[PDB]
């Protein structure tokens, strides 16, 4: 079936129902640090074209809700990259989508209400739009080495096929 | 008898012809037939490749869906198959037909009315498709000990069937069909293609993803980990394909890639291409064994037989097994300790004749002298009536 | 003519006698059910058969029982052709007396085609409808098989004629 | 299809595959295939003696040696040249073809390969149809038992050569069928009055030719004309000629079928009445 | 409590009650068997009341002679004034199992893709719905082969639909025609005939008028008439050599009772 | 198995067993002779054989009948059948009935016309007390 | 006044005492009784026993109980406790299916008809707690298809298809006792055979008393319909219809008959002493396509208030599922050359 994240530790926080794993990044959040050779970012990368195909997905830990927003979030990225004509411009591109206040769990427009916990407060609120923003330029910027071929101003068509696939049928911009 | 008797298997997109006796079909033509739509306009039709794309007739698919849609079209495809391709007097040769699963006796009888009463056959026999298939897997290196208890996965162009054999009998009540075969893994590859590939002529949309399907795709062991190989790797992965443009006679190329193996993995995976099916091909095996007599369990596991063109992809026995010897030892391990039953034996059955398995097993039977015995004659026909080919002997 | 309609005029008021029937439990077998009219173990149960004759060819055998009825035509045959093409048709129909659930699987003995109507079909079908199938069967196998003969020559003569102007 | 083939396809398509790859260069594939054609027909293609550079197409004949008598080995030679070789034992002739040295034209020797059948009958007319063009009358008439209950008597006369079909109709329906079909043979010059005239008896030998007397057997006479026979004419003469019985039988088979579309929409238009006597 | 324990299913209920409360299958194991009848007065089989005797006392009698075919047995035992006759008693090798086991197979040469193992509890359910026995196998034959008013329609768990006819009769003509399932011996009937001829001389002609029925085997619609026939038949060519003007002076009654299904339990019943 | 070979039925005490000359030739030749058609039919319809046992004299008996039906000419049938009271009609249609039994030379043709004009007059409930009679024609 | 409860046969049927309630057979092994609420019918009862198509059923009108009988060869009287009909089975010792059945206008037993060739008069006993009955078997020589009781509860009318309408005495002295003398005789001692119709074609489909019980009427397959008036030494007055068998009969005044049958419409029937004549007084229902109420045989018809000595309405229930009221004063203004009597 679909592939799920191995990363859930027996002392991995939590921000809602979803898990708060570290990361390897540069950008602000509330993100622990990632020592570690690969993070769930890595991890949604790595399974996307695979996971994407998928129209169900159990949820296993709190680290597959993680993993899951990200797979969902990559298509947004496609959805972007697929009009740049450049590799520094897709760079700028994926700093903007992150930047854009994408709905949370609980608001109308996110995708999978029934399966999110919705924030219990406005701490865990600002914490979590927090968490998912810095995901979502980590995501971003490390998406750009990847559909970019050495010969930049050419998105690989490798990766742009998959811009009218949904994940579980779902879509952050939906 | 001097002559040999004509064997025929008409499937839901391919009809395969010949003689017994012989290793392969003399002919493979697709299961249509080309009619204009008094005198002798019944006989103005085409059928096979000739019938496809005749610009003032209409391709008709009388079997598209598993079973016989329309009697006067199949009787009439039949003169061709007779006179035509075979170039058989039919009064002198007996003839072996195939059924698709759970034929009724009344469409048996619908079959020996044509053969009898048009065609004046000497003698018919009305063969069902899984027990050819399990004899012709009698040929596999896999199987030097001949039985007829197995589990039959037939997939073809349209239809695809898990069929539990024990004994030669089949268990009518345990069969299960799965909404994927060929045309779905066709229709899936196009549109991976429509989502990357330039190029490729409206018209030879289908025809283009049919080419990859049959000389690119393969069974993978991992998803992620293909897909990997070839974002690593793309030069020892990514094939390219120049076909040809009809209404232009121009040339055009396309890259061929993910859908080598995206297209057979949707009989692992349903649900990639269609919304309401979801079980995995090795669950719908599992699932059609333990609804069986326990008893015949065992035997069916270890004999797991494929056959149609749908089975060929490379790896596809393997990917089931696999999958399959996991659900079971999962089930075994679930049970031992949720407490000792001893490991289940699963064994899928790949062997050269696969792509006609049906039509091989039909081959050998009707060439061994058994088979003229357990022929329903003309003679018991006329005086006992049609009912007489209801049981296959 | 003037000879067709006085004839199934005769035959429709004698179909209209004979089905009046209704459900009659077996008096010689425990719990049995059977159409009368062809058991016969009850002689009272079983009424007078009749015939109605267009000529010395074509007839209709009209034998009634309490529950049951059977029907039997002897359909006209002019020539060779005639006779084995009505010989096919009503095998063909025979063949398929399951889905023409009012048809035997053989005629009675000197008719091409038997029907067997029990109070079960009266009782789930319009008795007067039942009665009109009947005449209108009569009607149009006659209309069929002069249609097949026609056939049969139309193509016989284009099959002559393709072959010999080749040469 | 009206008119039934002459050439086998089964023959052609096995050699059109061979000689397509041999000329690709690639390496040749082992092939052995047994099949048959009307009249008790039997043919055999395969490598003699495994060798797959080799393929070998034979025939087999039950009435081989009445050809042979009338000139049979002479015209197989013309036509097949040194593709004609000694015969596989079990049949009457054999073509071999070297896949390491096949002509410019393969298509063409396909389709030689493909009339194997009819050329094995094609010498008997022939004979007669020169006999007639050479006025040479009183020879003696061929005889050929095309099948083992059927025969053709060809006989030359002055003005005209007569090919007599003596056949059987084992279906007794089928021979009602069959005068039917003969008629209109009987009545043909009403179409094309330069064609062959064709005389029919039924249960009775014709005047030409002991001939089985029988009420499934059919006497089928052709004459066939100078415009019929002579050089320009003759080979597609010869492929209308030695069809005719197959031609006819195949026709009763498809009126009988045809006539079995007409039963079942009547038949269902029956049912259609019935279900409406249903209340519902 | 009334518990008939059978070679299949199992009756228990009340005294002077009816219809067993309880009818399921019987499937140490049988202490496990029994502690679930209790679990949210005793029968006993042939050769703690005997089923025969209490067959007949349901039935106000002593004396006659009861036919019990249930599940896997079936016997005939004369019951004297009282109590049975342990030596008379004869078995036929052929029952409600082999007639379900049979009509599987009938169905099977008709062309129906049936397992004897897989499918044997759907056709048991079809031959108890659709199975009679014949009283005129000629005339049976007939309507099956020139009618189709014999033909029922039968849905198959999967929704399928099959056909049954001239089998619905054909089945239970093994428990006449043992050989058309491979059993030596005689018929039912002819079975019926020697144990109450192999009997005494002045009772036995008591014993022919009170012949009684018991078992869910017996239920099949025809088969007293086809017994009282097939007993006339042997009596005449055995017994009155063929005088068929002394064949009125034989008084043949075969009691048939309404709740004969469960004649043993509802016997238990009121004798308790 | 030999034993179920005989019919033990035929000598059973339940199988039902039903209820237990013709016309005048000269009176009816007469009436024919004289133009006396409606008398005729009326003679012929008289003393039927409805209790004999012989095929012959029943025969007789429809032979005489069926002989008046054919001399009568189309349009006096009408006339002729309504002078019959209902038990006249009733034995008329059976009469009828028996000449369908066997066409003669186009006897049918005629015979149908009777039966319109019996069936008219009678109604389908003398074709009913046909198929009802136990003693007949 | 028509109403369909289904397409298929009603079988037979019943009321009760006030007309309230009527049970029906839907052409199978149940019965379904029907309660009457404003101007539409709503099923309220399910009785359920049978093994076999129900043949027959009656309402003894002041004890409110159902007897019904079937082809399993088995007869059930109902009695409603509380809110649920519950069934007692009698055993009627017959050896093959009940056809048809009466309550004895007493209501201390009734009467089944059957294949066995035999009449079955059943009362209860009040010795061992149940119900137990007595033969009329000759000269009984086919399947009984109808009964009617005469007035005094002990003579019985009944048709069977050897062709014969009988009277007979049902005497049980277990329940009553010695009858009055009676026109047909005084001689009436258990199965006596007071009267035997005199023909021998057309099975009897339906018998009658009067009101008074002088007369008994029936209708044959024949296609006619006869009485017997034993106030005139059992002479038997004869009519031969023009149409189709009737299969129901009923007196609606001592001179008047209601018949219907294959013909699917009522029709009347009125006898003149004097001339101890039968004649045709008309079709009473006046209009794939049918001119009748009906779309299939009528089959079974009773008297719904009026009794049989002035009925003012009557009903009809037949093969095409359908049950019929008919107000005789309706019709005789919707007919005015009607004329009953
Ligand atoms: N080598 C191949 N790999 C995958 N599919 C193939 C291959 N060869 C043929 N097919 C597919 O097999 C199917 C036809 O198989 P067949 O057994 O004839 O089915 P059917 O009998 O229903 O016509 C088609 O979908 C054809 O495209
Ligand atoms: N209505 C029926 N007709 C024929 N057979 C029946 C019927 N009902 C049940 N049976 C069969 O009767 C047998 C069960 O009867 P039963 O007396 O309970 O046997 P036992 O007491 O030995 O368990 C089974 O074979 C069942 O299929
Ligand atoms: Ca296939
Ligand atoms: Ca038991």
């Amino acid at each position: 079936p679909a592939y799920h994240s191995s990363l859930m530790d027996p002392d991995t926080k939590l921000i809602g129902n979803m898990a708060l794993l570290p990361i390897r990044s540069q950008f602000k959040g509330p993100a622990p640090r990632e020592t570690k050779d690969t993070d769930i970012v890595d991890e949604a990368i790595y399974y996307f074209k695979a996971n994407v195909f998928f129209k169900n997905y159990e949820i296993k830990n709190e680290a597959d809700r993680t993993l899951i927003y990200i797979t969902l979030y990559i298509s947004e990225c496609l959805k972007k990259l697929q009009k740049c004509n450049s590799k520094s411009q897709g760079e700028k591109e994926m700093y903007t989508l992150g930047i854009t206040n994408f709905p949370i769990p609980g608001e109308p427009g996110f995708p999978l209400n029934a399966i999110y916990a919705k924030p219990a407060n406005k701490q865990e609120d600002e914490v979590m739009r927090a968490y998912l923003q810095q995901l979502r330029q980590e995501t971003g910027l490390r998406l750009c080495e990847k559909v970019f071929d050495p010969q930049n101003d050419k998105p690989s068509k490798w990766w742009t096929c998959f811009v009218k696939r949904q994940f579980m049928n779902k879509s952050l911009s939906g | 008898g001097r002559l040999p008797a004509c064997v025929v298997d008409c499937g839901t997109g391919y009809t395969k012809l010949g003689y017994a006796g012989n290793t392969e079909p003399q002919f493979i033509i697709p299961s249509c037939i080309a009619i204009k739509e008094k005198g002798v306009d019944d006989l103005d039709f085409f059928i096979g490749d000739e019938a496809i794309e005749k610009p003032t007739y209409a391709t008709k698919w009388p079997i598209r869906h598993g079973i016989v849609e329309d009697w006067d079209l199949m009787e009439r495809f039949m003169e061709q198959v007779i006179f035509k391709y075979l170039r058989a007097e039919p009064e002198d040769h007996y003839f072996l037909l195939t059924e698709p699963p759970l034929n009724t006796p009344e469409n048996r009888e619908y079959t020996a009315e044509i053969m009898f009463e048009s065609f004046n056959v000497p003698g018919l026999y009305i063969a069902v498709q899984a027990v050819l298939a399990l004899a012709a897997s009698w040929t596999s290196r896999q199987v030097g000990e001949r039985t007829l208890t197995g589990t039959v996965i037939d997939s073809g162009d349209g239809v695809t069937h898990v069929i539990p054999v024990a004994e030669g009998y089949v268990i009518g009540s345990c069969i299960k069909h799965i909404p994927i075969a060929g045309r779905d893994i066709t229709y899936f590859i196009q549109q991976l293609l429509r989502d990357r590939e330039v190029g490729i002529p409206p018209e030879q949309s289908l025809e283009t993803a049919k080419a990859v399907k049959e000389r690119y795709s393969y069974v993978c062991p991992d998803l992620v980990k293909e897909f990997n190989k070839y974002d690593t790797d793309g030069s020892k992965w990514i094939k390219q394909y120049t076909g040809i443009n009809a209404i232009s006679k121009k040339e055009f190329s396309i890259d061929v890639g993910y859908e080598r193996f995206l297209g057979p993995e949707i009989f692992f995976h349903p649900e990639f291409a269609n919304p309401d099916f979801t079980q995995p091909i090795s669950e719908v095996v599992d699932e059609v064994i333990q609804n069986c007599p326990i008893d015949v369990r065992r035997p069916l596991y270890k004999n797991i037989v494929l056959s149609g063109g749908s089975t060929m992809f490379r790896d596809f026995g393997r990917r089931l097994q696999r999958d399959l010897k996991r659900t079971v030892d999962a089930r075994l391990k679930l049970s031992e300790e949720l407490s000792k039953p001893k490991p289940i034996d699963v064994q899928v059955i790949t062997h050269h004749m696969q792509r006609y398995a049906v039509w091989f097993g039909g081959s050998m039977l009707a060439s061994t002298p058994e088979f003229y015995q357990v022929c329903h004659t003309k003679k018991d026909y006329e005086e006992i009536g049609p009912s007489i080919c209801r049981h296959n002997p | 003519t003037a000879t067709l309609r006085p004839y199934l005029s005769a035959v429709r008021a004698t179909l209209q006698a004979a089905l009046c029937l209704e459900n009659f439990s077996s008096q010689v077998v425990e719990r049995h059910n059977k159409p009368e009219v062809e058991v016969r173990s009850s002689k009272e149960l079983l009424l007078q058969p009749v015939t109605i004759s267009r000529n010395e060819k074509e007839k209709v055998l009209i034998e009634g029982s309490i529950n049951s009825v059977r029907v039997s035509i002897a359909v006209k045959q002019a020539d060779e052709i005639e006779k084995i093409l009505c010989h096919k048709f009503m095998r063909f129909m025979m063949m398929r007396a399951e889905n023409f659930f009012i048809l035997r699987r053989k005629p009675v003995e000197g008719y091409d085609i038997s029907f067997l109507i029990t109070n079960f079909h009266t009782e789930q079908m319009y008795k007067h409808k039942l009665v009109d199938f009947v005449i209108h069967f009569m009607e149009e196998i006659d209309k069929e098989i002069s249609e097949m003969k026609l056939s049969v020559n139309a193509r016989a003569r284009i099959v002559a004629e393709e072959f010999l102007k080749n040469f | 299809m009206i008119l039934l083939e002459v050439n086998n396809r089964i023959i052609e398509e096995t050699l059109a595959l061979k000689f397509e790859n041999a000329a690709a260069g690639n390496k040749p594939e082992a092939v052995e295939v047994t099949f048959a054609d009307f009249d008790g027909v039997l043919y055999h293609i395969s490598n003699p003696n495994g060798d797959k550079t080799k393929v070998m197409v034979s025939i087999s004949l039950k009435f081989y040696k009445e050809l042979q008598a009338h000139g049979a080995d002479e015209l197989l030679k013309r036509v097949y040249g040194s593709y004609l070789v000694n015969p596989e034992s079990g049949y009457n002739v054999s073509l071999l073809y070297d896949l390491e040295n096949l002509p410019a034209s393969k298509d063409s020797i396909v389709h030689q390969a493909g009339m194997l059948k009819r050329n094995c009958f094609a010498s008997v007319f022939e004979k007669y149809f020169q006999f007639q063009e050479e006025g040479k009358e009183g020879e003696n008439r061929a005889v050929i038992h095309y099948r083992d209950d059927e025969t053709m008597y060809v006989e030359s006369k002055k003005d005209r050569v007569t090919v007599v079909f003596s056949t059987v109709f084992k279906d007794d329906d089928d021979v009602v069928i069959g005068k039917v079909f003969m008629q209109e043979f009987k009545e043909g010059r009403r179409a094309s009055h330069t064609a062959p005239q064709v005389l029919f008896s039924h249960r009775e030998p014709p005047l030409e030719l002991d001939a089985a007397v029988g009420d499934n057997i059919g006497y089928i006479t052709f004459v066939l004309f100078p415009r019929h026979t002579n050089a320009s004419a003759r080979d597609n003469t010869i492929n209308l000629i030695h069809t005719f019985r197959d031609y006819l039988h195949y026709h009763i088979k498809c009126s009988k079928a045809y006539i079995h579309t007409r039963m079942r929409a009547k038949t269902s238009d029956f049912l259609k009445v019935l279900n409406r006597a249903r209340p519902d | 409590v009334v518990c008939d324990n059978g070679t299949g299913f199992v009756k228990c209920g009340y005294a002077g009650s009816n219809f067993p409360e309880h009818i399921f299958p019987a499937l140490d194991d049988m202490k496990h068997l029994w502690d679930y009848t209790f679990g949210p007065l005793l029968t006993e089989p042939p050769m703690v009341a005997i089923q025969a005797v209490l067959t007949l006392y349901a039935q106000g009698l002593l004396t006659g002679v009861v036919v019990d075919s249930g599940d896997g047995v079936t016997h005939i035992c004369p019951v004297y004034e009282g109590f049975s006759l342990p030596h008379l008693t004869r078995r036929l090798d052929i029952a409600g199992r082999d007639i379900t086991r049979y009509l599987i197979k009938l169905l099977l040469l008709r062309g129906y893709a049936f397992n004897h193992s897989a499918d044997f509890e759907t056709v048991r359910m079809i031959k108890e719905k659709l199975c009679y026995v014949g009283y005129n196998i000629e005339q049976e034959q007939k309507l099956a082969l020139e009618t189709t008013v014999l033909v029922e329609s039968y849905t198959l768990p999967d929704g399928r639909i099959i056909k049954v006819g001239g089998e619905r009769f054909e089945a239970p003509e093994a428990l006449f025609q043992p050989h058309l399932i491979n059993v030596e011996g005689v018929g039912v009937a002819e079975l019926l005939f020697n144990t109450i001829q192999a009997a005494d001389i002045d009772t036995r002609s008591e014993f022919y008028k009170h012949i009684v029925l018991s078992g869910g085997s017996t239920m099949y619609p025809g088969l007293p008439s086809r017994l009282e026939r097939e007993l006339k038949q042997l009596y005449l060519e055995r017994v009155l050599k063929g005088d068929v003007e002394k064949l009125s002076k034989f008084k043949i009654r075969i009691e048939d009772p309404p709740r004969r299904k469960h004649m043993v339990f509802l016997g238990g019943a009121v004798l308790a | 198995a030999r034993f179920r070979k005989v019919d033990v039925d035929e000598y059973d005490e339940n199988k039902f067993v039903d209820e237990d000359a013709g016309p005048d030739e000269g009176e009816v030749d007469s009436c024919l002779r004289q133009g006396n058609m409606t008398a005729a039919l009326q003679a012929a319809l008289k003393n039927p054989p409805i209790n004999t046992k012989s095929q012959a004299v029943k025969d007789r008996a429809g032979s005489i009948v069926l002989k008046v039906l054919i001399s009568f000419k189309a349009n006096d049938i009408e006339k002729a059948v309504q002078s019959l009271d209902k038990n006249g009609v009733d034995l008329l249609m059976k009469y009828i009935y028996k000449g369908f039994e066997s066409p003669s030379d186009n006897s049918s043709a005629v015979l149908l016309q009777w039966h319109e004009k019996a069936l008219a007059a009678g109604g389908v409930g003398s074709i009913v007390r046909v198929l009802t009679a136990r003693k007949t024609v | 006044a028509y109403h369909s409860f289904l397409v298929e046969p009603i079988s037979c049927h019943a009321w009760n005492k006030d007309r309230t309630q009527i049970a029906i057979c839907p052409n199978n092994h149940e019965v379904h009784i029907y309660e009457k609420s404003g101007n539409k019918w709503v099923q309220v009862h399910e009785l359920k026993e049978h093994n076999g198509q129900v043949t027959g059923v009656d309402w003894a009108p002041d004890s409110n109980r159902i007897v019904t009988c079937g082809t399993d060869r088995n007869a059930y009287v109902w009695t409603l406790k509380g809110r649920t009909w519950k069934p007692t089975l009698v055993i009627l010792r017959i050896n093959r299916a009940a056809r048809c059945v009466r309550w004895a206008p007493n209501e201390k037993k009734f009467a089944v008809g059957s294949g066995s060739r035999v009449i079955s008069i059943c009362y209860f006993e009040q010795e061992n707690d149940w119900w137990v009955c007595k033969h009329i078997k000759k000269p009984i020589r086919s399947t009984v298809l109808s009964l009617d009781w005469h007035p005094n509860s002990v003579l019985l009318a009944a048709g069977s298809c050897d062709f014969k309408c009988r009277i007979f005495s049902a005497y049980i002295k277990e329940v009553e006792e010695r009858p009055a003398p009676t026109p047909w005789g005084s001689k009436m001692p258990f199965g006596e055979l007071m009267f035997e119709s005199s023909s021998s074609c057309g099975w009897v489909h339906g018998v009658c008393f009067s009101a008074n019980g002088s007369r008994v009427a029936w209708v044959s397959h024949d296609s006619t319909v006869c009485l017997a008036d034993a106030d005139k030494k059992m002479a038997v007055a004869t009519l031969a219809s023009e149409t189709l068998p009737l299969l129901a009969v009923t007196f609606i005044t001592e001179s008047s008959l209601v018949a219907a049958g294959h013909d699917c419409f009522p029709v009347l029937f009125t006898y003149d002493s004097a001339a101890g004549k039968l004649s045709f007084g008309g079709r009473l229902d006046v209009p794939a396509g049918l001119d009748s109420l009906h779309k299939n045989s009528v089959s079974q018809i009773s008297v719904l208030s009026g009794g049989k000595a002035k009925c003012s309405q009557f009903c009809t229930t037949g093969m095409d599922g359908g049950m019929s009221i008919w107000d005789v004063r309706s019709l005789e203004s919707a007919l005015k050359d009607l004329k009953i009597v």
